[PDB]
């Protein structure tokens, strides 16, 4: 819908990717890809890097939770 | 209010509406409020006991320095063979016994109706343990004077008792720590300290 | 007299350890005057040898036949001095330490970049929170209990 | 506490630092290491000047008047050195103990007045008695500031500030120069005047 | 020989093949992401393995991917 | 200063000014209570 289709930007949200290295950790949504047709639109912010120094990646929406607070 | 130096705030957690605050919790220990209520407790009996313990040994000894009774000293005084019965059995009675007094105290803290509504027994009284306050039973059995009947409204009252309490404490480490480098009774530190204050403190003590 | 060991009050090979060491510091003794600072360092050394293996005598050392205390960790109670009442001095220590870490890093946590916070030690509120590990054995029981000790996974 | 743009200064054709203004009692721009470059930092320097030259000035009155009414306004005193070696109707460690559990309530007093700014004023036994003093460092009271002086004018109050602190300076300086003088110097202060007074030149610290 | 594979996480950086020595890997228009391109591996065969392509691969593990396989020639990187 | 300061209250600097506390302390009570091998006190 052109209404989002996503979290809210800033809607501290966790992640059900297993593979990510923010696996069961929460995160910051900061933009949701309103196009729909893309694959992983949900780009979150996290406070700690991962290994590659990098504190940003794309999820779906399926591998994405946000939490009751 | 006061709060126990001035220059400091009060932690925001605990403020006026207890027996006694004065504001003294630079720890961090009653921040979180149940931990609060559970340490208030805690204060209360430790204080009452303590309360009950300096009045045992000072009294006792009052009578034994003087010379009225000849009454062991307070630190050489668990190990009095009593005829009748046995410090071995009175460790077990005093188990029993107190465990049925502080178990009930306790589910009361948790749960305060208890001890009074059903299958409560204790000789057909399950009456005077209504509670009424957590920490201030009350009730025919424990305040049969009933000098605070009400008990948010005691504040004199409950602060009397909470400062003496404290003050007992202090004192009830004292007699721990007085009596275990001197090795005398408080009475006995006392006249030393009335005869000769500035040549008998504990720094005196070599 | 546990464990086949002989007390140190009363063992003939401790005596001679402290014999042999005695000899041994007036071996090298007799090479200065005796008012001298090494010749007073010697016998300062040599009065620290007698009343140490005095005080490991008089404190009811076990020694064994090679002649040196050997200590009781089982839980005697002649031997609480030597495992259990030092292992809770280390233990309220040790906990100290570890529980003022862990309010600093929850202080902390709350920070805009709480990493500069690891580095540029906040040093008015570790000392705030320094004398805070003094009552750890009940305030980590109380974060136990309320839960508050143990992270959640969310 | 109005700024003086213009005062004579330590060092004089030097620019005193920012943080000096001119306005505190006695602040001739001399902070070169920039040790109260911060408010608060100059805050509580401002307090240790005060009581160090406090202190400084009862012991340059206790050390030399002792010293000076002993060699010619003969008087026994054993000295300002070796005074804490002599024997009392305390033991040593004892009254210090006293001493300590008496200036610790006033110095955390000093704490609370420092912290917070006005909290200490009202006497705790009887709230009726108070200190009159709204600049921290200076409290107007009874027990402190009978006579009424302490008060008025701020620019006479800040030239009898600055007064007090200059006293106090060349106290600190004199009292550890009595420091380094029995150490360096067998005989005390007032013998060390009167050796110099004797023969400025064959007295002075050198002796090589 | 070694078998990269690019999966369907790629942001269309264009990191992976800009950083890669040996001219495997090219972009490709796509439709799963903003960028509208994600990246292809046709020349495998001159792989040699150094794994920069997912050195520079800015996703939550990595979007390429390299395995290592039969080594010959090239992709061992022999001048003989 | 507040950044010399800031300095002090480094990692390092504030290790090495603890560790030497500490170390002094340590020091002080192994010449003070040498060749402890047993709690005596309460023993
Ligand atoms: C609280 C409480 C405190 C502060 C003490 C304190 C003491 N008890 Mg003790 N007791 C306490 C509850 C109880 N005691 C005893 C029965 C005894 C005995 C039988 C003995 C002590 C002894 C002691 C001393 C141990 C050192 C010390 C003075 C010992 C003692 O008096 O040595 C000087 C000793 O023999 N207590 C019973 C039952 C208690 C309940
Ligand atoms: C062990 C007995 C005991 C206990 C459990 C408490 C418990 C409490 N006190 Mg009290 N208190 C006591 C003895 C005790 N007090 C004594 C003896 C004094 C006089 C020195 C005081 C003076 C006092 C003041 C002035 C104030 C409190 C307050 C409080 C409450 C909040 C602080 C807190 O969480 O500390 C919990 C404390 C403990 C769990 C005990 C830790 C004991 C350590 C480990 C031993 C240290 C002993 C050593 C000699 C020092 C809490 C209900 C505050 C209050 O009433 O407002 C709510 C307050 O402002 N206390
Ligand atoms: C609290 C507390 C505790 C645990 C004790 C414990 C004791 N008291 Mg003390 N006592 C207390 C409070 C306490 N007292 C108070 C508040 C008063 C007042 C007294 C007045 C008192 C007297 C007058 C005597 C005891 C005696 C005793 C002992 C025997 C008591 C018994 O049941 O027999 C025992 C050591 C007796 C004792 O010392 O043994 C002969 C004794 O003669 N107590
Ligand atoms: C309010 C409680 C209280 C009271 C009234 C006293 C009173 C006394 N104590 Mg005791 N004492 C107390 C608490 C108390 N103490 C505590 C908590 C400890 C453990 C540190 C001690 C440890 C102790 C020792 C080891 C000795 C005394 C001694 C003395 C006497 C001389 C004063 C002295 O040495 O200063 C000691 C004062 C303190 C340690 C300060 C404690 C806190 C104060 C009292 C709170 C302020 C109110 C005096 C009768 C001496 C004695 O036997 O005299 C002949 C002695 O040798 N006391
Ligand atoms: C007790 C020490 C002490 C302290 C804390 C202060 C504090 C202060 N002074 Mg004062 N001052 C003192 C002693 C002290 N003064 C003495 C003794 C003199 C005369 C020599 C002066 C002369 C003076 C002037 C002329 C001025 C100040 C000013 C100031 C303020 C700004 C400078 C600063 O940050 O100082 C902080 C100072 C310290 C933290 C002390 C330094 C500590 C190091 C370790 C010293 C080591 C070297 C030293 C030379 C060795 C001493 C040997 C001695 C026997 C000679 C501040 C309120 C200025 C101001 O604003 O006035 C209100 C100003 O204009 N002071
Ligand atoms: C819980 C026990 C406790 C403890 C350890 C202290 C400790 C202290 N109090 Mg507090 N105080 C307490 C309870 C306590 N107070 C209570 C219950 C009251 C009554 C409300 C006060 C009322 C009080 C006043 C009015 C003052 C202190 C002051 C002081 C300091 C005395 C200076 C010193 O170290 O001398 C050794 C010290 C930090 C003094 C201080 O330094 O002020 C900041 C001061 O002026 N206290
Ligand atoms: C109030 C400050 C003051 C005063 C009046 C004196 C006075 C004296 N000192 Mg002492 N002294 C002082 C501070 C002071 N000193 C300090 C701070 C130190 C530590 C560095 C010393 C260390 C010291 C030693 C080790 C010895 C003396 C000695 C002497 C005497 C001979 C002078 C000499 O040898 O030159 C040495 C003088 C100094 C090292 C002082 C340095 C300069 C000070 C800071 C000047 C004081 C400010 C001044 C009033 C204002 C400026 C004056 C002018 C520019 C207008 C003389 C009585 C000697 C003695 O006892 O012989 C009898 C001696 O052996 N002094
Ligand atoms: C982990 C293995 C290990 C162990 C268990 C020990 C154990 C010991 N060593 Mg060995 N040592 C080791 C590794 C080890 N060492 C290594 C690796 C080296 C080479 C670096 C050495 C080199 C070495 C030397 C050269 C010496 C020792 C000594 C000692 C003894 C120290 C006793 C002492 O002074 O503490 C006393 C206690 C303290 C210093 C801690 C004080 C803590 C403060 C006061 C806080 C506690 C109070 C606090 C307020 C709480 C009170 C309660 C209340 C307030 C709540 C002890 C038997 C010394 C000795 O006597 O040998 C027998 C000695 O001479 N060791
Ligand atoms: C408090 C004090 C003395 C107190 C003395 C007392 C109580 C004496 C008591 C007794 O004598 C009696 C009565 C009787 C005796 O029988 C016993 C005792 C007990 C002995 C001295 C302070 C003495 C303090 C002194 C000398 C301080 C000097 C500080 C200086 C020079 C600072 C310089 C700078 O800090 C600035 C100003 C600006 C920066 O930017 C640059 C630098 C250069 C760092
Ligand atoms: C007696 C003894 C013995 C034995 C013992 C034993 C066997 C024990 C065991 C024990 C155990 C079996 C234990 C367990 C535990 C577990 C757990 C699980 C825990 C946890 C904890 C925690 C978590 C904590 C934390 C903290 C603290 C509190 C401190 C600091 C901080 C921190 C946070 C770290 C012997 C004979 C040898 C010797 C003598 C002594
Ligand atoms: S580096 Fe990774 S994310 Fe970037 S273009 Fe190549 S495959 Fe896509
Ligand atoms: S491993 Fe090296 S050669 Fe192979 S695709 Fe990656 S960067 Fe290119």
């Amino acid at each position: 819908k052109p209404p989002p289709i996503g979290p809210k930007r800033g809607s501290k949200v966790k992640i059900l990717r297993r593979e990510s290295y923010w696996f069961k950790n929460v995160g910051s949504v900061v933009a949701v890809d309103q196009d729909p047709k893309t694959r992983y639109p949900v780009v979150v912010r996290f406070a700690k890097v991962n290994y590659a120094n990098i504190s940003t990646n794309n999820y779906a929406l399926d591998e994405v939770e946000e939490v009751a607070a | 209010r006061a709060t126990w130096l001035p220059g400091l705030n009060p932690p925001p957690y605990l403020d006026g509406n207890l027996a006694g605050d004065y504001g003294f919790d630079p720890l961090g220990l009653g921040e979180d409020p149940e931990s609060l209520k559970w340490y208030v407790q805690a204060e209360l009996v430790h204080s009452r006991f303590a309360m009950l313990g300096v009045a045992g040994i000072l009294f006792t000894d009052l009578l034994r320095t003087t010379g009225i009774r000849n009454l062991p000293v307070w630190y050489e005084a668990g190990a009095v063979k009593f005829d009748f019965a046995s410090t071995k059995t009175l460790i077990v009675v005093q188990f029993l016994l107190m465990g049925f007094a502080e178990t009930k105290r306790y589910m009361d803290f948790v749960s305060p109706g208890s001890q009074a509504k059903e299958g409560s027994f204790f000789f057909g009284l399950e009456a005077a343990l209504e509670g009424l306050e957590p920490g201030y039973p009350g009730g025919p059995l424990l305040n049969p004077l009933g000098l605070a009947k009400d008990v948010q409204n005691a504040h004199d009252w409950k602060l009397k008792e909470i400062k003496n309490g404290r003050l007992a404490m202090m004192a009830m480490l004292g007699f721990f720590v007085q009596a275990s480098v001197t090795h005398t009774g408080p009475i006995d530190n006392l006249v030393e300290h009335l005869s000769n204050p500035w040549h008998k403190t504990i720094i005196q003590t070599l | 007299d546990i464990s086949g060991l002989t007390p140190c009050k009363d063992s003939k090979q401790f005596a001679k350890r402290e014999k042999q060491q005695i000899k041994k510091l007036e071996s090298s003794l007799k090479l200065y005057a005796p008012e001298s600072a090494p010749a007073l360092a010697l016998n300062a050394q040599i009065e620290k040898t007698k009343r140490r293996f005095d005080n490991y005598g008089k404190y009811g050392l076990l020694c064994g036949s090679d002649g040196l205390p050997h200590l009781i960790v089982n839980g005697d109670q002649r031997h609480w001095g030597e495992f259990i009442t030092p292992g809770i001095l280390f233990l309220y220590i040790a906990g100290w330490i570890g529980w003022v870490g862990r309010s600093y890093l929850i202080a902390i946590s709350g920070e805009k970049k709480p990493a500069m916070k690891e580095i540029i030690i906040d040093v008015p509120l570790a000392s705030r929170i320094i004398f805070r590990g003094f009552i750890w054995p009940v305030a980590a029981y109380r974060e136990f209990l309320n839960g508050d000790l143990i992270a959640k996974d969310v | 506490v109005a700024a003086d743009p213009d005062r004579p200064i330590w060092f004089p054709g030097s620019t005193p630092p920012e943080w000096l203004d001119g306005s505190l009692p006695g602040d001739f721009g001399f902070d070169p290491l920039g040790l109260s470059s911060d408010p608060d930092s100059l805050k509580w320097n401002v307090q240790a000047e005060i009581v160090h030259c406090r202190w400084a000035m009862l012991g340059a009155a206790g050390i030399f008047i002792p010293e000076f009414l002993t060699k010619i306004g003969i008087l026994n005193t054993p000295s300002w050195y070796t005074a804490g070696e002599q024997e009392y109707f305390t033991d040593k460690t004892t009254l210090f103990v006293v001493e300590l559990i008496l200036i610790g309530w006033a110095e955390g007093r000093r704490w609370a007045d420092i912290i917070k700014p006005g909290s200490v004023n009202t006497d705790p036994v009887f709230p009726n008695n108070k200190l009159t003093g709204t600049d921290v460092g200076y409290p107007g009271g009874l027990w402190f500031d009978p006579l009424g002086w302490g008060s008025g004018s701020p620019a006479k109050l800040k030239e009898l500030r600055t007064k007090e602190i200059k006293n106090g300076r060349l106290a600190m300086l004199a009292v550890m120069g009595a420091w380094f003088q029995h150490i360096y110097t067998g005989t005390g202060p007032i013998d060390n005047l009167f050796a110099h007074l004797a023969d400025p030149g064959h007295a002075t610290i050198f002796a090589a | 020989s070694h078998s990269v594979k690019i999966y369907d996480t790629c942001i269309g950086c264009t990191q992976c093949v800009r950083a890669c020595p040996t001219d495997v890997l090219e972009m490709i228009p796509w439709d799963g992401c903003k960028a509208k391109q994600i990246a292809s591996a046709p020349r495998t065969e001159d792989c040699v393995g150094c794994k920069r392509c997912e050195s520079a691969c800015p996703t939550d593990f990595l979007s390429v991917r390299v395995y290592l396989w039969h080594e010959t020639t090239r992709s061992m990187g022999l001048a003989y | 200063m507040r950044d010399l300061k800031t300095y002090l209250s480094v990692a390092p600097v504030l290790s090495t000014l603890w560790f030497g506390s500490l170390a002094g302390l340590l020091i002080e009570i192994n010449r003070l209570f040498p060749d402890a091998l047993t709690f005596p006190f309460f023993s």
